[PDB]
């Protein structure tokens, strides 16, 4: 968030950081497992949280 | 001309839900069979008889005309011609007709 | 309105004439009236001239009766020698601009082409404010004014006409 | 002293400047070189369509049998004229015959006679005197390609790794690319056709290069440097030449060779072959000057020499010794004129007309055919027709005004086969490059995409014969200009040369007056003494364009402005009434001149008739010319009024000479078409005030007057083409008629007999233009239809109207119809036809019988009393016997006199001459009957040209009169454009002292932030000319200082920089500070609001989509697409996008519904689903997936 | 038939063609309100169809639409009439493409024009990037009643005056308004040639000052004295005599009262302040009033004055001369310095450009000077820079001074451009040379393409933004987590850019908090944080 700011304010424009948060929140909705137990998932795999 | 009120209410839904398709799905679904690999008529440039393009599965080309002209205008709506198979309906219906 | 024998349309050239029939448009939408005839409103003006070099706008007096040309020096249009020009004028009156497009009668006959009218008589209008002493005081104000206008309607009639307005 | 040419004070400084070159000559010149029509046969130049006819010829067989020999080509007068071809929408095009020679070398076939035979080989199309193409009834212009010249260059470029990777590519004229590039590990590859890689060792070793030992010997093996060599050696897979040449063949055809007689011979076709590799007398030259090699210019294939040299060029590249190729520099770029792409078309085609012919001859072996059996003349005319029709350098002509026009035909581009695409063009490519100067324009290039592509000719710059481009420098010695002769410098020409510019200051004798003067060199621009100067410039205006040097005050207006200006006023609309700038550069006349589009007086004579449809003038002739000419003194001009252009404007010329004036050669005869009095005229000059208007010249808005309107000062006329093809269908022949069915008489009271709308009629939206009847298949009419037919009693008949309507925008007058009909040939009519040909014949025989005993009188006139000296036909038959006297019955005895070749006639060179002069003026008038003839025997039996299929071309011309409103894009020459935001009164627009309103007011915000100061010098000055009734001219860099427009303002009364008080003209107060006041020149641009305003709200739909159409010429609506429809998600507008996706666009039941219940007032029907999502779901089901809709 | 670029998803489900749609020229209609556009009369009869045929049928004059569409065609004068009442109460929507943001779209009140362009309001230019020079932009008819409700109170232009980026306003007078504002507001002292007239009046409202102005008896930019309402320390609302200017007063008339009196001359960043401040204490209606009526003053005051653009107001320094030739020495010393060995060749470059950047940077600085005390400082050209109306230092600078150094367009694949040596001595007024013009073309050609190649990246990233965010809506009040987000003032180089209450303005707080020295309840857990609320952090020792 602070990166993309830093680099939007850098040109002199004025955005509230709660739209890159929304979008960063997006961008960190998944996990990859690294041990399936006895789950269906399989190993090195992207799910969902 | 107003537009007569195609009874077919717009299905309400929420969901959507997809699936293999059993053979028995696809007959219910079809409304014939296309036995031959013929489009059109390259001399009458009418749709040739169990074709690709064929009246009798998918519909007729003219509004409230079978294939063979035998019945004509609105007035025989829902009627399928007796000598050529071909329902007296709209021309709409050939984009819902499914072989 | 505007109709030339011969001529269809406005886009169209009269044999013999060097100036198209736009230009001659152009020009007739410059001949300036003076009315000599009270209470006429509208005439139409059938023109016929042969035989001379130059139309010239004091050519169409011989025709105009209600109506006087201001600037007989207007030149139409050069012609030939030969050239027999046979043209149909309505002077009509107005206000202001009235567009060729308002000016299309559903009647006219064919070949009659509508033009522009530029009805205005004041071409100029220019006024001064100088201070004016009455007695021991300076500030009072003196109205000075000039008006050039085309002779249709004399300068002072134009003020007191406008004053009426 | 002309009477009607604008005299016009000029500020210019810079002396001696030589004359503009023709603005034309690119293409004028080019085209003449490519024909070489005006040059006599014996004196044809190895140039051109002769040189294409010698490199595809002599065609023999494959067992050299038959010799099929060209002799001589000849080309016939065309068949129609440009009016004609244009109306006709047909190609103007000339017939092209050539004289072959067919014999038979083997001894076995001596009864073969040789047959010389002239061949029809096609129609040509051929350039107009303006210098463009009439393709299909409409003008282009084959813009010329600037592509990469021939030869050799070394290229630099970085791996994904950033090792530094060294290049050498060779391009040939024709053939196929090699490329010699190294790789990663050190080990160089060369490239063919940049298939597979091999290693140039291989190369070496089939080239002849067989063992280690002569590889080794051609580098002499420093060793560091040379180590890629060993890597290239120690990566070599094979070590003998028949190795080497096998494993070229593997690599190459993807097989093992059947034998190494053909694997060598790939090798030798593909490098080594005139027929297959061509480097070209430009490749060759380049390579050889860049190698440091002298091989002979006539050899075009590579050598052995040449490709060890570029290798060791390569070696030292890699070793930084040597510099990387410059791809922009305008020595690596050559431009492709419209001859030498012709002459490529000829070749192509005469290269499938060989291969047809050797195919054919092949065939008939032992058959007696002739030359025309051999040939097909569709094989070439196919060919040229499909470069004219379907290449991307045959562009559609820019016809707005002249200076686009001009622009257009001096363009170079990028682009097209052979060149850049668009998606591959970078940064550096469109950049301007320091070789532009004075050869490629650095202001003029086009926004958007094409920006650095598109390219414009400087004024004095031109092409040579090799194809680089050269503008004129003064030579320089020892700080001397030489003042009266120029040099023109190529680009190759130019490095190592400090230039200076032209204004620089000299002393009467040429010596430059400077103590230090800035110099050109190269990219630089260093300061010198001045002995240190090799060349000069020549002109001020030598770096921009046309359009560039017709802005005043360019050096005052920012780059950018100035660009916007360029492309601006090639948008001027043409004006009713033009006049010309009174703040000018001076290069309008040139402009006009040059332009062609003006009748030009051919030379010195005198008018005889002034007319708005024709002027004549009696050129005066010599003695000797009337002695040797057979057409009369008087030449009759005819003017074009009202003919449309490609982009809807008009032409319409009005004569300016008088009766009984004198004029001599190059004399301008007509004004009109932007062009004033001999000068281009653009636009109007206009009065204007600079200050903010009551908010109504916010942000680029323009306020201007009523008397702009009232007066016509920007009125301008465009033309509308409409035409309807008239065809033979499968249900009968459609037909044109004023019956069409179910039509009242009132739309079709302005159609007469074939349906065509009356000349002058006014044609108002939804009128019928020309009336179509479809023959229609059999069908019951319906019981409304039926009823109407009893009522009415209309005999509607079974045809359906298909009548072409005016369209809802089309508002204007009919000034042409046009209707070309097919001759239906009928027996009887065939038989008329042919007694029709039959007198032609006869009276066009008496013609030529006429032709020739005036032929007879003069030249027994030129040659009474002399004797012959044998004069020899083309057939060596001696016709007039040597030593006997000239006499008429002698003269009368000679049967043709359009075949005498060969012989002499008489001793006297001067008689000689003027025999030959006469001789070859009755063969281009014999020709020219005889084309005429041809003419009229097409006309009697075929009739009109029409295309395939086409029986009837009906054409309706209407004329529309758009006068200056409101939403009309207005721009001055300084990029100043706007929108006419108001049409203000003029007693409401502020006014002067003297109670003169100003006439258009811009706002001067728009001035600070772009910089644009030329147009308040233009401005000021203006006011200067007009209160003096002055006109100037202002070249740029050249041009009025500041001193000068405040001299010229003090003498004409006007305050100094037209600083003035106004007062307003609603509340009569002086503004409480100075505006700028005076003339400034504006232009009316063809983005006018009349093609833009468009509303629907219901109309077609599509077929597939079932979605509105799109187009105003389809009454569509607007495109909502991605981006707004995520702003309307944003809203949170969800009733808003439910409406527009379903019912506005593909409910086909859902829209029919909603237009109901608003017409009815009912409540909206709820939407249903779209068309899309049931084909989506329809595909969906195809495919197999069963998909239900659940609630 | 469905992958692909060219697939069903991408091609007919996520864009379409629509009825009830329009497009035309736009032109600036200044007389009009925030909310209305002006809409010429065939725009109209066409999109407003089917409503005109629904009214002819009501009337009574014409039974079948046939022939209302007849009558329609005809444009007769009926049609009009009720065309006129029609578009009352019933938006249109106008968009101009490319719509980057949601203010892209918009919804006016539509008003019968004459002519073939569509007016548009000045202040929604902004938010349409929208000029005079020729743009164009489409017209969407809402038909259903929950469509025009939507326009109305979601899209409508009066209530779109934030900018949904950073909240703040959008719809901010620029241009003329700006430079007539900045003219009306700004004072001007009595001098022995030029006295002002009216200064020093004391007044006892603004009633008697708009007497006296009406009256002629006091200059618009005199320096006067004024009893009025005005917030003292405490913040309320009292009577003193203030310090002020006629044309402030004036301006102040039509400010609402609970904004206090605004007493400094208008530029567009103060306006785009005090447009915040007053929609902050008072509601939208009242700031979209307000912005029309200092529209139309600002409007009027710049025609009033008629401030102008001539080459006068360009005033070249006289010392430009000879700051050149001190350069040209300098200069001079620096190359005989590298000619007897004193100095690198990279040295003699960075000190030659170091000599003309200077020289340039006091002539900018000059020329700034000479133009800003000239008349004043009502000089047109430097009112208008200095309110930000239009132009820029740099631009005025190539006006007046020189246009300075210049890049070559060397290929030099390491580094980037150099800097040519000799800079562009001459400017726009003066004139460049042949040798300079083509200099300049050179960056005027590389920053048209640079524009016209990097719009369709930006174009890009704004599509994948979207795909990536779109499942983002607000569906829950509160989801009552306790973890949050340490916010704290933005401080680069020792500057703070952005401030503690800034940042933290609008958010919803974690924990309640207490001031360290008062130990009061600043915040309260689960309320936001309003400008009150911002002042009183402020205030405190709080990070
Ligand atoms: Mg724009």
């Amino acid at each position: 968030v602070n990166e993309v700011q830093e680099v939007y304010r850098l040109q002199g424009v004025k955005i509230n950081d709660k739209h890159f948060e929304v979008v960063v929140r997006q961008m960190m909705r998944k996990v990859q497992i690294q041990d399936s137990g006895d789950t269906t998932f399989l190993e090195n795999q992207l799910v969902h949280k | 001309m107003a537009r007569i009120k195609d009874n077919n209410a717009p299905k309400r839904f929420n969901k959507i839900s997809i699936g293999l398709a059993s053979p028995e799905s696809i007959l219910a679904e079809s409304r014939g069979e296309v036995l031959k690999p013929e489009t059109i008529n390259y001399r009458t440039h009418k749709p040739e008889r169990d074709g690709l393009f064929c009246e009798r599965i998918f519909g007729p080309v003219k509004d409230y005309e079978c294939a063979c002209g035998k019945y004509k205008r609105i007035r025989y709506r829902g009627i399928v011609c007796d000598r050529c198979g071909v329902e007296v309906t709209e021309k709409k219906v050939r984009r819902d007709r499914v072989g | 309105s505007v109709r030339i024998d011969g001529v269809e349309h406005e886009f169209s050239v009269v044999p013999g004439v060097v100036e198209d029939v736009t230009e001659i448009i152009l020009n007739l939408k410059q001949v300036r009236f003076k009315r000599q005839i009270d209470d006429v409103e509208s005439e139409t003006v059938s023109i016929s001239v042969s035989g001379k070099e130059q139309l010239t706008a004091g050519d169409f007096q011989k025709f105009i009766s209600g109506y006087q040309v201001l600037n007989p020096d207007l030149v139409i249009c050069n012609m030939g020698p030969k050239v027999s020009i046979n043209m149909e004028i309505v002077i009509e009156k107005g206000r202001g601009y009235v567009p060729a497009e308002e000016n299309k009668k559903s009647n006219a006959p064919l070949g009659s082409i509508a033009v522009d009218s530029v009805y205005t008589p004041v071409k100029n209008v220019k006024y001064s404010i100088e201070n004016y002493r009455v007695e021991q005081k300076t500030d009072y104000e003196k109205l000075v004014f000039e008006i050039i206008t085309d002779g249709s309607i004399h300068p002072k009639d134009a003020l007191t006409e406008a004053a009426k307005v | 002293m002309f009477t009607n040419t604008i005299e016009r004070v000029n500020f210019a400084s810079a002396k001696n400047i030589p004359e503009y070159p023709d603005f034309l000559d690119i293409q004028i010149k080019s085209f003449q070189d490519f024909f070489q029509l005006e040059t006599k046969s014996d004196e044809r130049g190895n140039e051109g369509l002769y040189n294409t006819f010698m490199e595809n010829f002599p065609i023999t067989d494959t067992r050299n049998q038959f010799v099929l020999e060209f002799l001589d080509y000849f080309i016939d007068p065309p068949r129609y004229s440009i009016q004609e071809c244009i109306e006709r929408g047909l190609t103007y095009s000339v017939p092209l015959k050539a004289r072959l020679k067919l014999y038979c070398t083997d001894p076995e076939h001596e009864d073969f006679e040789t047959i010389v035979q002239d061949v029809y080989l096609g129609t040509i199309p051929y350039m107009t005197p303006s210098g463009t193409f009439v393709i299909n009834g409409a003008e282009r212009v084959v813009v010329s390609q600037l592509h990469r010249s021939p030869g050799v260059f070394f290229g630099q470029s970085f791996h994904a790794n950033g090792t530094k990777l060294y290049s050498a590519r060779v391009i040939p004229f024709k053939g196929s690319w090699i490329e010699f590039a190294t790789d990663i590990n050190g080990v160089m590859y060369a490239y063919i056709d940049r298939k597979k890689k091999l290693p140039v060792t291989t190369l070496f070793r089939a080239i002849g290069f067989e063992r280690d030992k002569d590889i080794l010997e051609i580098f002499d093996l420093a060793q560091s440097d040379y180590a890629i060599i060993h890597n290239t050696l120690q990566k070599d897979p094979t070590n003998s030449e028949k190795e080497a040449v096998e494993h070229i063949y593997r690599q190459l055809r993807n097989a093992e060779p059947p034998d190494e007689e053909t694997a060598r011979g790939i090798i030798e076709k593909l490098f080594f072959s005139d027929q297959r590799y061509s480097l070209g007398e430009v490749g060759r030259y380049r390579m050889n000057k860049k190698l440091g090699l002298d091989i002979g210019m006539d050899k075009e294939v590579l050598t052995k020499e040449d490709i060890i040299t570029i290798i060791k060029y390569l070696i030292e590249l890699i070793n930084s010794k040597a510099e990387i190729d410059d791809i922009d520099h305008l020595s690596n770029r050559r431009v492709r004129t419209v001859g030498e792409q012709l002459s490529q078309q000829f070749g192509v085609g005469l290269a499938r007309m060989a291969r047809t012919i050797r195919e054919r001859m092949n065939v008939r072996d032992n058959e007696v055919f002739t030359p025309i059996d051999l040939i097909n003349a569709k094989t070439l005319s196919s060919v040229i027709n499909s470069f004219f029709g379907t290449n991307q350098l045959s562009q559609f002509m820019d016809q707005t005004n002249p200076l686009a026009e001009i622009t257009h035909k001096r363009r170079l581009s990028a682009l097209g086969p052979g060149g850049l695409s668009r998606e591959r063009a970078g940064f550096e490519v469109r950049d301007v490059h320091y070789t532009h100067y004075g050869r490629l324009c650095p202001i003029e290039t086009p926004e958007g995409p094409n920006i650095g592509l598109i390219s414009s000719l400087s004024v004095f710059a031109k092409v040579n014969s090799m194809g680089f481009l050269e503008t004129p420098y003064r030579k320089v010695v020892d700080g001397k200009v030489d003042v009266k002769e120029h040099i023109y410098l190529s680009a190759e020409e130019e490095e190592g040369m400090k230039i200076a510019q032209a204004n620089i200051p000299l002393k009467d004798d040429g010596t430059i007056d400077r103590e230090k003067v800035i110099a050109r060199d190269e990219g630089d621009f260093p300061v010198v003494d001045p002995v240190e100067i090799n060349y000069t410039d020549v002109a001020p205006n030598q770096i921009a364009s046309i359009s560039a040097s017709l802005i005043p005050f360019l050096e005052h207006d920012d780059a950018n402005r100035a660009l916007m200006g360029s492309n601006m006023m090639r948008q001027a609309v043409p004006l009713l009434r033009p006049e010309s700038p009174i703040v000018g550069t001076g290069l309008e006349r040139q402009v006009a001149t040059d332009s062609r589009v003006l009748i030009n007086a051919e030379g010195d004579g005198v008018v005889e008739y002034v007319d708005a449809q024709k002027i004549t003038i009696k050129y005066d002739r010599t003695e000797e010319e009337r002695l040797v000419s057979f057409e009369e003194d008087s030449k009759t001009y005819e003017l074009v009024k009202f003919r449309k252009t490609n982009q809807g404007t008009s032409i319409n010329l009005k004569p300016i000479v008088r009766k009984g004036d004198k004029v001599k050669k190059g004399q301008v005869l007509c004004e009109g078409y932007a062009t004033e009095k001999g000068e281009l005229a653009l636009g109007r000059n206009m009065k204007v005030a600079f200050m903010p208007w009551k908010g109504y010249n916010f942000e680029d808005a323009i306020v201007i007057s009523e008397k702009v309107v009232r007066e016509d000062i920007f009125t301008s006329v465009h033309i509308d083409e409409y035409a309807l093809e008239v065809r033979d269908t499968k249900l009968g022949a459609e037909e044109l008629t004023n019956d069409i069915p179910n039509v009242s008489e009132e739309a079709t009271r302005d159609l007469d007999e074939y349906g065509m709308i009356r000349i002058g009629a006014e044609v108002k939206p939804g009128d019928i233009l020309i009336g179509k009847i479809t023959p229609k298949g059999e069908s019951d009419p319906t019981p409304e239809e039926k009823l109407l037919r009893a009522i009415f009693g209309d005999k509607a008949g079974d045809v359906k109207d298909a009548s072409l309507k005016a369209s809802p925008s089309l508002r204007g007058v009919v000034i042409d119809k046009k209707l070309f009909s097919r001759s239906i040939k009928d027996k009887r009519k065939r038989s008329e036809d042919k007694e029709a040909i039959s007198r032609l014949e006869m009276d066009y025989e008496v013609k030529f019988q006429q032709l020739k005993d005036v032929l007879i009188e003069k030249l027994f006139g030129l040659v009474n009393g002399k004797t012959s000296q044998g004069v020899i036909n083309d057939l060596g038959e001696e016709v007039l016997p040597k030593g006997k006297k000239y006499t008429i019955k002698m003269l009368n005895a000679v049967d043709d006199f359009a075949h005498l070749v060969g012989g002499s006639w008489t001793t006297d060179e001067d008689t000689n001459a003027l025999v030959a002069d006469l001789l070859h003026n009755y063969k281009i008038k014999l020709n020219d009957i005889q084309g005429n003839l041809r003419r009229d025997k097409f006309t009697i039996s075929v009739g009109d040209e029409l295309p395939a299929g086409i029986m009837k071309l009906a054409k309706v011309y209407i004329a529309k009169k758009r006068k200056l409103k409101v939403g009309d894009k207005m721009a001055g020459r300084h990029g100043n454009k706007g929108i006419v935001a108001r049409i203000v009164r003029q007693e409401d627009m502020p006014f002067l002292e003297d109670g003169t309103p100003v006439d258009i007011v811009l706002n001067p915000l728009g001035v600070p932030s772009r910089m644009n100061i030329g147009q308040i010098y233009e401005t000021v000055l203006g006011w200067a000319g007009l209160k003096l009734g002055q006109k100037y001219g202002t070249p740029i860099f050249d041009g009025a200082t500041l001193d000068d427009i405040n001299e010229l303002t003090d003498k004409a009364g006007v305050p100094r920089f037209g600083h003035t008080y106004l007062y307003d003209g609603g509340t009569g107060q002086r503004f409480d500070q100075a505006a700028t006041v005076g003339v400034i020149y504006m232009l009316k641009l063809g983005h006018m609001v009349d093609d833009k305003m468009h509303a629907r709200s219901i109309g077609p739909y599509s077929l597939i989509t079932q979605q509105p159409l799109g187009g105003k010429a389809q009454f569509g609506g607007q495109r909502f697409g991605e981006m707004e429809v995520w702003a309307l998600e944003a809203y949170g507008a969800s009733a808003t996008l439910r409406e527009i996706l379903t019912v506005k666009s593909d409910d086909v039941i859902g829209r029919a519904k909603t237009y109901e219940s608003i017409v009815k007032g009912e409540t909206m029907p709820e939407p249903g689903l779209p068309e899309s999502f049931n084909v989506l779901m329809h595909e969906l089901k195809g495919l197999g997936l069963d998909i239900r809709l659940e609630e | 038939s469905l992958k692909g670029k060219q697939g069903r998803f991408r091609q007919n489900l996520l864009g379409k063609r629509v009825d009830y749609s329009a497009r035309s020229v736009i032109v600036v209609g200044p007389e009009m309100k925030l909310y209305e556009c002006g809409l010429p009369k065939d725009m109209a009869a066409e999109l407003y169809k089917p409503f005109i045929i629904r009214k002819l049928i009501e009337r009574g004059i014409v039974k079948t639409v046939k022939s209302a569409k007849k009558i329609i065609d005809k444009k007769e004068p009926v049609v009009w009439d009720i065309l006129e009442n029609v578009l009352k109460g019933h938006p249109v929507l106008l968009n101009r493409a490319p719509t980057l943001h949601r203010l892209g779209i918009q919804a006016f009140q539509p008003k019968l024009i004459e002519g073939k362009a569509i007016r548009l309001h000045p202040l929604a230019c902004t938010a349409f990037n929208a000029d005079f020079d020729g743009d164009q932009m489409a017209v969407h008819l809402p038909l259903g009643p929950e469509a025009i409700l939507e326009a109305q109170l979601l899209m409508l232009a009066s209530q779109n005056i934030l900018n949904p980026a950073n909240g703040s306003p959008i719809t901010v007078p620029s241009q003329d308004m700006v430079l007539g504002l900045y003219y009306m507001t700004k004072e001007k002292r009595s001098t022995p040639e030029e006295p002002v007239i009216g200064e020093g009046l004391t007044f006892y409202s603004s009633e008697e000052v708009e007497i006296a102005f009406n009256e002629r008896k006091v200059a618009l930019n005199a320096i006067i004295k004024v009893r009025t309402k005005d917030f003292n320390e405490a913040g309320e609302l009292v009577n003193k005599i203030i310090e002020t200017t006629v044309g402030r007063v004036l301006f102040n008339t039509v400010v609402p009262e609970q904004a206090g009196y605004i007493n400094t001359v208008l530029n567009k960043k103060s306006l785009r302040n005090i447009i915040g401040d007053i929609l902050a204490v008072t509601d939208v209606p009242t700031t979209a009033d307000f912005l029309d009526k200092i529209k139309t003053m600002g409007y009027e005051f710049a025609f009033k004055g008629g401030l102008s653009f001539s080459l006068g107001d360009i005033i070249i320094p006289k010392e430009k001369h000879e700051m050149i030739a001190e350069a040209n020495e300098q200069v001079d010393g620096i190359m005989m310095n590298y000619n007897m060995g004193l100095i690198t060749f990279n040295e003699r470059y960075n000190q030659v450009i170091d000599v003309w950047t200077s020289t340039n940077a006091m002539l900018t600085e000059l020329a700034m000077k000479r133009i800003r005390e000239d008349k004043q400082g009502f000089n047109s050209v430097y009112m208008m820079l200095d309110s930000g109306a239009r132009g820029s230092k740099e631009q005025i600078r190539q006006l007046t001074g020189m246009r300075g150094l210049m890049a070559k367009p060397k290929k030099s694949t390491a580094g980037g451009g150099e800097i040519i040596e000799n800079p562009i001595l001459s400017n726009f007024k003066e004139g460049l040379s042949i040798l300079e013009y083509f200099i300049s073309t050179h960056g005027a050609r590389k920053g048209l393409a640079d524009t016209a190649l990097k719009t369709a990246d930006a174009g890009y990233l704004t599509r994948r933004l979207v795909d990536v965010s779109q499942d983002v809506i607000i569906n829950t009040e509160d989801c009552g987590t306790l973890r949050g987000i340490e916010v704290e003032a933005l401080k680069k180089n020792e500057e703070v850019v952005e401030t503690l209450g800034e940042r933290i303005l609008g958010r919803v707080s974690l924990h309640d908090v207490y001031n360290p020295l008062t130990e009061e309840l600043i915040l309260k857990a689960g309320q936001e944080i309003s400008e009150a609320d911002v002042k009183k952090v402020e205030a405190a020792p709080i990070e």
